[PDB]
């Protein structure tokens, strides 16, 4: 275990003697991470990396039908406690019993707007964040009755009313626009096979924008680099082709710069905590990137290992990001969620799973039971849902108007 | 006659006469509910009510004041902001108590995309940028880093021109803070939407400033990332005293970022035709390992590629 190792102790914060709100608060960080890493030699057990399977699959369906009041929080996000609960199902390859699965469908229909897109719960004003949310659970439900919930017809009408002429597209009429946007557009237009050869005309180009000095991407151009709005951006130049669009060395070393040294998890912006959600939004960035520069027929990449230390990644989540009743976590301390439950788990995922072209490489650092179902970088759902959704909707031709 | 969602005396919307006409709407969940929700008696009663109103599209000024109480249970609920935004210009309510209102739930609430959102359309509606500069200081001066208020502060700044003193907020906060990047961030929007970096007296004037920091914090990545990325722009090896005042550092603030600033003046250097190529990519290489194997583990992988990818670009 790479955390556990004594050299390891010389990774944790210097902070020059110059105490900041940063310094201290990151100096929190590390000593409850340090905590958790030594518990084994106070217990004098080994250490045994296990991914609590069954505490979180009684979590998960469990959420999937119920949620107590803390949840009232997330009233207008309901189509994604699906998705992070069906996704977390899946990655620990649990099945959605057709029973479950035609109920969802059912409830997705009733958060579909008669003018396209979905909303967070029924009845609500159609918005991309939970539009992109509801497409991603009806493929991996992927079904025949699921593919045909989503109205592709008033879908691409409804992108169009949010499209820009900058390039950029609002989250929802009369809303706000960053990078999010651009990404849950060119998710659920290419799934569903509705892109127009104008659809994304000046996407790419806004998108670029939102890149800056630090290498990693903004919400909205002059913004600070974040992972969230980074994975967006970059997520959806790969689906338009056009990654090229950004500057990838900046970017590759922006992102690679986020693994925190000592608690072996990233964090979400330079001088920011770590963050277990960040498994995923900032680690999925360097398959993206790999895919990228081999397109550009890149010499140097790796046939094994992903751009970041796979190893540190798996014991921050493993031994730190899991909650003992079940569900996993922000970091130690912090309550449990779906979201990071969801995250962390699709971090561990790609943490374990390398491929790049007839290459694979698994990585599972614990138990062999650890080993997770993979998940696609780009749309954060199985890969098999991908080819079997895109497949699908190519069948049908795209709407004309 | 705001009762406050807050206050003992509250009372179900459904307990209350001047709403008695009325009958509540509940939610469809369908027969076969997902991810349902226990909501509590007052989240219930008011969406109840809050659906109900907003199905006959009733513009009053009793619906007004129940969309605040909607807004309180859940502030993220757009399909609520967006009707509330209806009735403030239905009912013609006075904005500048709607901006006294937003100050409020955004103190509250500072960490929500929603109530940003709606001070932003109040302050164009208005086209009344005066409160936004101190309004947002007073966010950050309780968490300095909140995304969505530098973004408001963003917008402000370049919609309504007001660059003036944002250099000398920027000086201010890196005192409090010389770690907090988001006003690194907030430095280079300034110089870049004012000066810009090819003034060279400002460029040197940003390059000395950052020096004194590094020398101060050396492990600040902050004021590394703010060097490399203001001369990046026209490449590193275009600044030949650089290397050697850093390769100064080199025993008193040596960081693994003076290390990984030297390899990308030397990847540079190689790209620009420079004199020893063998030699600077010996270098190069050199530290490469020095970081992958040492210096800099976690990021390993990185730092063999930049090996790898050095050697295969000038062998
Ligand atoms: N401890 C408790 O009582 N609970 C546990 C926590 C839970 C909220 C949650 O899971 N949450 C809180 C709200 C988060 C939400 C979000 N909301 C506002 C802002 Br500003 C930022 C972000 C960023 C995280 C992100 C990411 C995606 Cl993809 C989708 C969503 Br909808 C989000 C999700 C996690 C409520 C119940
Ligand atoms: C498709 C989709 C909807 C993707 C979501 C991407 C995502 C998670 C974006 C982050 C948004 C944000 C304002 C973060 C800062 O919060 P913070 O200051 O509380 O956390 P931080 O200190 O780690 O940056
Ligand atoms: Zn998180």
């Amino acid at each position: 275990l790479y955390s556990l190792r004594p050299e390891h102790a010389r990774e944790r914060l210097q902070d020059d003697s110059v105490e900041t709100v940063t310094s201290i608060e990151q100096a929190k960080v590390e000593e409850k991470i340090q905590e958790v890493f030594s518990s084994y030699k106070f217990n004098h057990l080994v250490p045994r990396l296990v991914l609590q399977r069954e505490k979180h699959f009684h979590y998960l369906k469990r959420g999937l039908r119920q949620l107590t009041d803390a949840y009232e929080c997330l009233d207008a996000s309901r189509p994604w406690l699906c998705y992070w609960i069906l996704h977390s199902l899946e990655l620990l390859d649990e099945p959605i019993p057709q029973i479950v699965a035609t109920d969802v469908c059912q409830f997705l229909e009733l958060c579909q707007s008669p003018d396209g897109g979905f909303g967070g719960g029924p009845g609500q004003y159609p918005h991309l964040a939970p539009t992109y949310a509801a497409v991603n659970a009806l493929c991996i439900i992927g079904t025949e009755e699921a593919y045909n919930v989503i109205n592709r017809e008033k879908l691409l009408q409804y992108l169009y009313s949010l499209k820009q002429p900058d390039g950029s597209f609002l989250m929802h009429v009369g809303g706000e626009v960053d990078v999010r946007s651009a990404y849950c557009a060119a998710s659920v237009a290419s799934l569903t096979n509705i892109i127009t050869p104008d659809l994304f005309e000046g996407t790419a180009e806004w998108i670029a924008r939102c890149q800056n000095w630090e290498g990693g991407i903004g919400g909205v151009p002059g913004m600070e680099a974040h992972g969230g709005y980074t994975f967006c951006g970059l997520a959806a130049l790969v689906i338009l082709k056009k990654e090229r669009s950004l500057n990838l060395k900046s970017l590759l070393q922006w992102v690679t710069s986020r693994q925190m040294r000592f608690e072996g998890g990233f964090q979400g912006r330079c001088n920011k905590l770590v963050d277990g959600c960040y498994s995923f939004w900032q680690a999925g960035l360097l398959p993206l990137l790999h895919r990228a520069l081999h397109a550009q027929g890149d010499p140097a990449l790796s046939m094994s290992h992903w751009m970041f230390h796979q190893q540190a990644l798996q014991e921050y989540i493993l031994m730190c990001c899991q909650c003992p009743a079940g569900g996993l976590l922000d970091k130690p301390g912090k309550s449990r969620d779906f979201y990071h439950t969801c995250y962390c788990l699709s971090g561990l995922s790609i943490a374990q799973h390398f491929g790049s072209g007839a290459m694979l490489h698994d990585v599972v650092m614990g138990v062999p039971e650890n080993v997770l179902q993979p998940t696609h970088p780009v749309y954060n759902i199985g890969p098999d849902k991908v080819i079997q959704a895109t497949t699908h909707f190519l069948q049908k031709p795209v709407p004309g108007f | 006659g705001f009762l406050s969602l807050d206050s003992p005396t509250y009372v179900l919307y459904r307990d209350r006469a001047e709403w008695a006409d009325i009958d509540p709407v509940p939610q469809n969940d369908g027969p076969s509910p997902v991810v349902q929700i226990i909501y509590s008696e007052k989240f219930r009663d008011v969406y109840d009510y809050f659906r109900a109103v907003l199905q006959r599209d009733e513009r009053s000024e009793r619906a007004f004041k129940l969309t605040r109480d909607a807004i309180e249970l859940n502030a993220a609920n757009y399909t609520v902001w967006h009707f509330r935004r209806v009735l403030l210009r239905s009912l013609q309510k006075d904005l500048q108590e709607e901006m006294n209102y937003i100050t409020a739930i955004i103190e509250e609430q500072p960490k929500n995309y929603q109530v940003w959102h709606h001070r932003r359309v109040l302050v164009e509606w208005l086209k009344d940028p005066s409160q936004e500069l101190e309004f947002i200081a007073d966010i950050l001066n309780q968490d300095a880093k909140n995304y969505h208020a530098w973004q408001h502060r963003q917008w402000v700044i370049q919609e309504f021109r007001l660059w003036d003193n944002e250099l000398q907020y920027v000086d201010q906060l890196l005192k409090e803070d010389v770690r907090n990047n988001s006003v690194w961030n907030q430095r280079h929007f300034v110089i870049s939407n004012t000066t810009g970096y090819s003034d060279r007296a400002v460029l040197e004037r940003e390059v000395q400033y950052t020096l004194e920091m590094i020398k101060l914090v050396p492990h600040n990545e902050s004021a590394w990332n703010y060097l490399k990325g203001i001369l990046q722009d026209r490449g590193l090896s275009r600044y030949p005293n650089l290397l050697n005042q850093l390769l100064d550092l080199q025993p008193s603030h040596s960081s693994p970022y003076l290390i990984a600033f030297l390899v990308d003046i030397y990847e540079d250097m190689l790209e620009n035709q420079c004199d020893n190529k063998e030699d600077i990519l010996n270098k190069a290489l050199e530290l490469c390992e020095i970081l992958a194997k040492e210096k800099d583990t976690i990021r390993k992988e990185y730092w063999r590629y930049i090996g790898r990818s050095l050697q295969s670009k000038h062998s």
